[PDB]
């Protein structure tokens, strides 16, 4: 008939994962995925 | 030197520096009723639930300030099973017996209330990767 | 042995599609058809044309969309009509009083509140409202009352609000008025599709909602909106709404005249609380006053019911205004 | 112009594969793929 009011071209997937990096760690600097720097910084205490 | 595994159980020997559990309140001092080749029987422990002492060890003074320790295979009623036999145990000597921790989180908290120090990972993940094939 | 093995394995996700518990069926008003149908095809549409749409809420976070299945009447085989996304919705914590203009309302159990956008069209019960402001954290939004082809009405606490704008599943087939349909919504997940046997059923009766003319807008009596106190002379003001001119724009009751529609007039019914006494039709002005001639014949009417609607070619608006007002002044309520 | 009579959104692929699980086996219980239980049961004789 005509262009639909909206089209579902793709889905956005959300997951909540809990993981451990090993024994006690001092500082986490950056996260890299697929060759792209997702986040860079520094945290030294439990937080968000 | 690995000393690390991501399993459900505690992965810590009761009383170690990681469990941080004080066993002195749980110390029981008793004189055994009868000693056999493999079983040491006492009526005082008969008042505890089966398996209360399982995983614990028995220590008694040999000479001076030195004690000899023996682990317990199983505890059932008034009879205690000693790993490797009861040879060398004095029949009338004073014996100190400590309990044992199974390692399960329910066991850790209900009995000892040491859940905050629980070193095990009960339900964080068993296999779930983030690079698998199909999430569903 | 002493140690025991605890459960931890993989904890497989529980997809296991469930049937939809919250849902609704509606009739598409002219507002959407104006903005989704080209003028060339729209102008040829008869006044009796009707379209069907459905809204639903996600039962679980593991469901992405649902499939629409419908059939004509109570017999026949369902024909797939498409899939639609979940419609954000919420529950009213407090009653919404009858009052035009923006109103602040708090929502409870809100779902997908983040994706809501200002200017969208929201429908509750049988009233279409426009969102003016949004508070993500507290779920407080401002709603414009009496928009499009609807009029304000009392909504008790617990009424469901649907933000159907850009979140509705539409069946492109055209159905005439008076036909009863049976449709079901089937959830879709990565594990598969819900079996129809477990899907809830529902029925709707078409009424040519797009065909009927819009009712009057700004309804002010003696300079007051929905007043229970009028001092003597009765003055009622109404606004003229033309559906074609408005097109996809949402205009509330507070806005002034937007011109009339070709062949559209205003009709007013005067009742004595239960009985019909006078009826004035063919009104083309923006105000009407009770003629002095009938005041003595009907005498004092302390309890007066005002009914307002728009009619064209004998087509009455789906909704209408209705309130019982109390009169005060000389000769009215001197028992006190 | 208008919505096509039909749209080819995807293809369904069919393959016929012959494989061996090793030496003689007694019973096949289940098949698991991508973490989802495709089939569960038990067969002890040659059949479909
Ligand atoms: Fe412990």
């Amino acid at each position: 008939g005509a262009k639909p009011k909206a089209q579902t071209v793709g889905w956005r997937y959300y997951f909540d994962i809990h993981f451990a990096l090993g024994k006690k760690v001092d500082e986490v600097c950056a996260i890299r995925a697929s060759g792209k720097t997702a986040w860079k910084g520094s945290i030294t205490s439990n937080g968000q | 030197g690995l000393t690390d595994t991501y399993c459900r159980t505690c992965t810590a020997i009761v009383g170690d520096h990681r469990c941080k559990v004080n066993l002195v309140p749980y110390r029981v001092t008793l004189t055994p009723q009868s000693v056999s080749a493999w079983v040491i029987s006492s009526g005082v422990v008969a008042g505890y639930a089966d398996g209360w002492f399982t995983g614990g060890y028995v220590e008694w003074q040999v000479d001076g300030d030195n004690y000899d320790r023996r682990f317990i295979e199983q505890h059932a009623g008034a009879d205690l099973h000693i790993l490797g036999g009861t040879e060398g145990i004095p029949a009338g000597g004073q014996l100190r017996v400590y309990p044992g921790c199974d390692g399960l989180a329910q066991t850790c908290d209900d009995k000892f209330s040491n859940l905050p120090n629980f070193r095990g990972f009960n339900a964080m993940q068993g296999k779930s990767p983030f690079d698998g094939d199909q999430v569903w | 042995t002493g140690v025991a093995p605890p459960p931890p394995g993989w904890t497989p996700p529980d997809r296991t599609p469930r049937a939809i518990t919250v849902r609704r069926l509606i009739e598409a008003p002219y507002r959407e058809l104006a903005g989704v149908i080209d003028p060339a095809n729209l102008q040829l549409l008869d006044v009796s044309a009707s379209y069907l749409a459905a809204l639903a809420e996600a039962p679980t976070s593991l469901s992405q969309s649902y499939t629409l299945t419908d059939r004509v009447g109570s017999s026949g085989a369902f024909v797939d009509r498409g899939t639609g996304d979940w419609c954000p919705t919420g529950l009213l914590a407090a009653e919404l009083p009858l009052a035009a203009g923006p109103n602040v309302v708090t929502l409870t159990n809100a779902t997908r509140l983040e994706d809501v956008t200002v200017g969208q069209a929201a429908v509750v019960d049988d009233e279409i409202v426009r969102v003016d402001a949004v508070n993500y954290a507290s779920g407080t939004v401002t709603l414009a009352r009496g928009c499009a082809d609807t009029v304000p009405a009392k909504h008790l606490a617990g009424a469901r609000v649907w933000f159907y704008d850009t979140f509705e599943a539409v069946d492109e087939t055209v159905y005439s008025q008076g036909v009863t349909l049976q449709a079901r919504l089937l959830t879709n997940t990565s594990e598969g599709q819900l079996a129809p046997a477990l899907a809830a059923t529902d029925s709707l009766t078409l009424t040519g909602r797009q065909g009927k003319p819009y009712p009057p807008g700004q309804f002010r009596i003696n300079g007051s909106a929905y007043p229970t106190k009028v001092y003597g002379a009765l003055s009622v003001s109404w606004a003229k709404r033309d559906r074609i001119g408005q097109a996809d724009q949402l205009i509330d009751t507070t806005v002034g005249n937007i011109g009339p529609e070709d062949g559209a007039t205003v009709t007013l019914q005067v009742y004595s609380g239960t009985t019909l006494k006078r009826t004035y039709a063919g009104l083309t002005s923006s105000s009407w006053s009770y003629p002095l001639a009938e005041d003595m014949a009907d005498g004092p009417l302390q309890d007066v019911r005002l009914v307002l609607r728009s009619v064209r070619d004998g087509i009455d608006s789906w909704q209408q205004h209705d309130i019982t007002i109390e009169r005060h002044g000389l000769g009215f309520r001197l028992g006190e």
